[PDB]
């Protein structure tokens, strides 16, 4: 019966501004301090800001002081977070929560804030050559690095789809820059190297980018 | 300053587990401790407040305790639906708002533990010729799906330039992750070796590459 | 002539655990088996002595402490325990010599819609010493921001009400507790069993 419904998240560029809202129902809103807590993708929880039931006292983490302002409208059961001078590292899911006995006892389901300048960009594709350091037993690992593209997705195949056994394409990492990178690796018989050709085929439709990259053992 | 939790925990169905949180006299020793459960894709949920109190609707198989400078969350009768990240939190006498520990990923075990396969690639000649340098550490076939990744350069920890994904489930129900270390070409050649150390369930698998 | 245990166990009103009661018993004869013979008690646990052996012992004074807590907290009324009650409300010593007696009081201490008259201390900056008692009601300050006497974000009233309802699970039902502690001093023994 308690609900905390957040909105206002979205994509902004560095230096931009956003205002989050949290609409509360099902409890006596004005009697409780309220707080914002954020979580960067794949990371932990970080307290951001809190406000007393009346709105007359506010509290801030050092990480956001002078840039974010918490407020509330008790006539509307709405909690706000004004976010100015946004930085890449403010990218996170923002939760509102009710404060109860030293704890955060009810949380909204969050709104996502992305602070990024990324624009469509095709990947640079690099070969990950097989070596003694990537061969175990009679098997060698070779791959390709699909670096710094935006947005998702890319597709990777090996030998134009003729090679599927032993292919492992990894989920992309989303870097602090706002660009993605991924790698694809294939394990093959080490005795096949230098007799079988291995080519990764990378497609990034958003940038109409198509790259074939030969992956070969090195000679010195 | 900081609350420290083990990165993972596990048990089998119907058994118990204990998750720890370590701090100092000025936070855990002087302030009430809370615990939160975060099932992936959902908001944190309060399990324990004021060290050992349960809010309404939290069953009594969740319990909290505290030593001088450490707090502990015990979970009896483990179920699969307890798979989640668990966070401790408390206050510090020097700060206006609360701290959170780094979280413990709990997995209730459904198959045998499986060590990660790790492959580490050095920067490619082509990338080095573009004046860039990336080390690629690929981690696969591990279970439960929780690893921590440490990079070393000549035995010394490497902090900056590291990007690591969350684990993701493979088609065979084990997990994969990958970590990337960005360097300048000069950093790459100015060291004798770089290491990717993957710790899983308390055992470390290490791979190393060196300029050539 | 008989030690007045009936007045302690049968008192009409019991204290909140944070403001636990204490009666000093002395200059009287104590028939403890009167107590342990009754099946009325869900807990009757002695430490450093036996229920029967007591009628054969003497003591400088006996203290009877008494209060209400939840069923699932009765286990904290014991030497060596931690938890909200042991830490913040009523602490026995590691070498407690005495008896802990308890019984379900749901029929007297619960109310439809909740009995909120029984309180416990929820927050305390350090743990109680054994047999220490804290009835203060200063706002409790978490973190660095002074409360200045006002409840708020990081500032909490330190007592919370149990709010007992007859329909609670037994772990959350009210229990009456009596703790008997047996004091041996370099002085005259005034409380003795009927075997002495
Ligand atoms: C708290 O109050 C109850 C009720 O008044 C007390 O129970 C009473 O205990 C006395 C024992 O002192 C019982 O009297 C006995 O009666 C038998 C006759 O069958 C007699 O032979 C015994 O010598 C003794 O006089 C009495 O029946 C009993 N009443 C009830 C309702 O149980 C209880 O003892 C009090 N708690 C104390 C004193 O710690």
């Amino acid at each position: 019966e308690v609900q905390l419904l957040e909105s206002g998240g979205g994509l902004v560029q560095p230096g931009g501004s956003l205002r989050l809202s949290c609409a509360a129902s099902g409890f006596t809103f004005s009697r409780f301090a309220m707080t914002w807590v954020r979580q960067a993708p794949g990371k932990g929880l970080e307290w951001v800001s809190a406000i007393s039931g009346s709105g007359g006292s506010t509290y801030y983490a050092d990480s956001v002081k002078g840039r974010f302002t918490i407020s509330r409208d008790n006539s509307k059961n709405t909690l706000y977070l004004q976010m100015n001078s946004l930085r890449a590292e403010d990218t996170a899911v923002y939760y509102c929560a009710k404060v109860g006995w030293g704890a955060f006892d009810i949380w909204g389901q969050g709104t996502m804030v992305t602070v990024s300048s990324a624009s469509t960009k095709g990947p640079s594709v690099f070969p990950l050559a097989p070596s003694s350091k990537s061969t175990s037993g009679g098997t060698a690992a070779l791959g390709c690095l699909v670096k710094d593209y935006f947005p998702e997705p890319v597709t990777v195949s090996w030998n134009s789809g003729a090679l599927t056994s032993g292919v492992h394409t990894f989920p992309a990492v989303l870097q602090s820059s706002g660009l993605y990178s991924l790698s694809s690796v294939v394990t093959v018989p080490s005795s096949s190297l230098g007799t079988q050709t291995y080519i990764c085929n990378v497609n990034h439709k958003p940038s109409n980018t198509k790259v074939d990259k030969k992956v070969e053992p090195k000679s010195c | 300053s900081v609350l420290t939790q083990p990165p993972s925990a596990s048990g089998t169905p119907g058994q118990s587990v204990s998750i720890s949180c370590s701090g100092t006299y000025s936070n855990i020793g002087s302030n009430p401790v809370n615990w939160y459960q975060q099932v992936p894709g959902t908001a944190p949920k309060l399990l324990i407040y004021a060290n050992d109190q349960r809010p309404s609707g939290v069953p009594d198989r969740f319990s909290g305790s505290k030593s001088a400078t450490s707090a502990f969350l015990a979970i009896g009768g483990l179920q699969s639906e307890d798979d989640a990240d668990y966070y401790c939190s408390t206050w510090d006498d020097s700060l206006p708002g609360p701290l959170f520990g780094g979280g413990t990923k709990l997995t209730v075990l459904g198959q045998p533990k499986a060590n990660p396969t790790v492959t580490l690639f050095p920067p490619s000649s082509e990338e080095l010729q573009a004046n860039k340098a990336t080390l690629v550490c690929l981690i696969s076939d591990f279970y439960p799906g929780a690893v921590t990744v440490a990079w070393k350069a000549d035995g010394s920890p490497v902090k900056a330039g590291v990007e690591t994904t969350k684990p993701s489930k493979q088609s065979n129900n084990k997990y994969a992750a990958s970590s990337y270390l960005s360097l300048t070409p000069e950093q790459w050649k100015s060291h004798r070796s770089y290491s990717c150390q993957v710790t899983h369930e308390g055992s470390t698998v290490e791979k190393t590459v060196a300029p050539t | 002539n008989l030690c007045p245990f009936g007045e302690v166990f049968n008192a009409t009103r019991f204290a909140s655990v944070y403001a636990w009661n204490r009666k000093r018993i002395s200059n009287c004869v104590a028939d403890y088996s009167v107590l342990y013979n009754s099946a009325s008690f869900s807990t009757f646990k002695c430490y450093g002595v036996s229920p029967t052996k007591l009628n054969d012992l003497c003591f400088t004074n006996v203290y009877a402490d008494s209060f209400v807590i939840r069923g699932d907290e009765v286990r904290q009324i014991a030497p060596g325990q931690t938890g909200k009650i042991a830490d913040y409300n009523y602490k026995l010593p590691d070498d407690f010599t005495g008896c802990v007696i308890a019984w379900n009081s749901n029929n007297l201490d619960s109310k439809v819609g909740g009995n909120y008259n029984y309180l416990y201390r929820l927050f305390r900056k350090s743990n109680l010493k054994p047999f220490e008692r804290d009835i203060s009601t200063e706002i409790y300050q978490a973190g660095s921001t002074p409360c200045n006497g006002v409840e708020g974000f990081n500032c909490y009233f330190p007592l919370q009400s149990y709010g007992f309802q007859p329909t609670n699970g037994v772990g959350y039902q009210p229990y009456r507790v009596v703790v008997l502690s047996f004091e041996l001093l370099h002085a005259p023994a005034t409380v003795c069993g009927p075997g002495s």
